[PDB]
């Protein structure tokens, strides 16, 4: 209850919808091979090659 | 689902839980400040619930004019 | 919520499309005047 | 050079919007000049008169 | 044509809260994380000497 409207209602909503919650921003411990895809994506313009 | 009830029901239940007792003010002063959970009306007044400052002027002033007819002092007078 | 938001926002996109002369503003009809 | 091409079109983007609405507000303005002709063409015909 | 001429103040106005806000992104970001990264530079020698 430090900061409230819209704050307290995510409490639940934030767990009660799961695709709220899914993003490719994970929690990752698997730095030791995720960041080789990455450092590949690591471009501003890009095509489908 | 959720709503402004189940945000202030989360605060009210979890109050009457914080049971210390003996000659301490704090639920004697909070009961002395009466209101309930239901205090009047229904939850879909809300719309309607706009107000000014009036709203203030019974719940001080209501209690405080008692003191003639508590002490017995007077009553015919308004 | 954004299943319900998402269904919505196609909803209000084809009642525009369905005017279509607006594109949300007023391509077709402005400036003219009367009298 | 990722971020800056994406913070360059907004500079673009603006521009031509804001002159394509001015193309619109001077519109009002030679549409106003036909009621000064009727003016000056109602005015004359009171001295032949 | 004054309730046309709004619109020039009007939508010169009414965008920039997406730029006195949300004034960075999570790639601008990474464009720092990568230059002070070189904390290790503290290390990076002492297998040397």
């Amino acid at each position: 209850f430090a900061n409230r409207y819209g704050y307290w209602a995510a409490n639940q909503q934030l767990r009660m919808f799961p695709e709220i919650y899914v993003d490719p921003t994970l929690r990752l411990t698997k730095t030791e091979f995720f960041f080789q895809l990455e450092s590949a994506l690591n471009q501003g313009k890009l095509t489908d090659d | 689902l959720d709503s402004p009830a189940s945000y202030l029901l989360d605060l009210y239940k979890f109050i009457q839980s914080v049971e210390l007792d003996g000659s301490n003010q704090a639920r004697k002063l909070e009961t002395r400040r009466a209101d309930i959970p239901k205090l009047s009306l229904d939850n879909d007044a809300l719309y309607k619930e706009v107000t000014a400052l009036s709203i203030v002027n019974d719940v001080l002033s209501g209690s405080a004019r008692e003191y003639i007819d508590q002490s017995g002092q007077a009553d015919k007078a308004v | 919520n954004e299943l319900r938001g998402l269904w919505d926002r196609i909803e209000n996109r084809i009642y525009n499309l369905r005017h279509n002369l607006t594109l949300d503003g007023k391509e077709i009809n402005m400036d003219l005047y009367d009298s | 050079v990722s971020e800056s091409y994406r913070r360059r079109r907004q500079e673009w983007e603006l521009q031509y919007k804001q002159a394509e609405w001015e193309v619109n507000s001077v519109e009002q303005q030679i549409n106003l000049q036909n009621m000064q002709i009727k003016a000056a063409n109602k005015r004359l015909e009171q001295v032949e008169a | 044509a004054l309730q046309v001429s709004k619109q020039s103040a009007q939508d010169r106005y009414d965008h920039f809260k997406e730029l006195y806000d949300e004034n960075i992104s999570s790639t601008e970001q990474k464009v720092i994380e990568l230059q002070s990264q070189a904390a290790n530079s503290l290390l990076m020698a002492q297998g040397m000497r």
